[PDB]
């Protein structure tokens, strides 16, 4: 996941 | 402008994300949104124009911030859902299992189920902790944005989301999205503010  | 969850802001006249909620910290407006969107004192633009300043935010470890608004913007108990609207009743923390949607800037007002907490993302910029996952879908530019029931709980804010190529992790099936949010109440005790409710 990364931000968004 | 009129102060509403899901919307767009930029910050600094560079990055983009979507305003989480109205709120109050005694006779000052603002909304809350994500850590990462900005750094304190960071100027929010909407439509073009300045409606405020970060205030404060916690980024890393946490995805927290509020904007402090001037008196001219008008803060509304509710959030985008199209052309439509659902309003803000309160702050319930709902279940895992519970239907949750999202409003944002980027895929527009999306819904799914709480399938996770206390989940640490690992970003490249350090780890956050905390977060609850939903599989509503969510895309770049959603961070800030609201996380409410149907029934108006008010739930937290988008933070981040296992995209794909296409800036979105909607086109993979709900089962394999990971779309996560910063919890609301603890954002609220820690800077003391009161939730817009209608």
């Amino acid at each position: 996941a990364a931000p968004a | 402008a009129n102060i509403v969850g899901g919307i767009e802001y930029s910050i600094n006249n560079a990055s983009l994300c979507s305003v989480g909620f109205s709120v109050t910290r005694g006779a000052t407006k603002g909304f809350v949104t994500a850590g990462h969107c900005g750094t304190v004192n960071a100027t929010a633009r909407i439509g073009g124009a300045v409606v405020g300043t970060f205030a404060a935010r916690v980024f890393p470890g946490n995805d927290r911030a509020w904007v402090s608004l001037t008196s001219a913007q008008t803060l509304l108990p509710r959030v985008a859902n199209g052309s439509s609207f659902v309003t803000v009743r309160g702050s319930t923390e709902a279940a895992v299992g519970a239907a949750v949607c999202r409003s944002g800037r980027t895929t527009g007002y999306q819904c799914g189920t709480i399938t996770a907490k206390n989940v640490t993302a690992n970003y490249a910029e350090g780890a956050v902790r905390g977060l609850t996952q939903g599989n509503a879908c969510a895309g770049r530019g959603d961070s800030g944005g609201s996380w409410i029931t149907s029934a108006g709980q008010a739930q937290g804010v988008m933070s981040g989301a296992n995209v794909q190529s296409n800036g979105n992790n909607c086109g993979i099936p709900a089962s394999q999205r990971s779309s996560l949010f910063e919890r609301l109440q603890p954002i609220l005790s820690q800077y003391g503010l009161s939730l817009v409710t209608g």
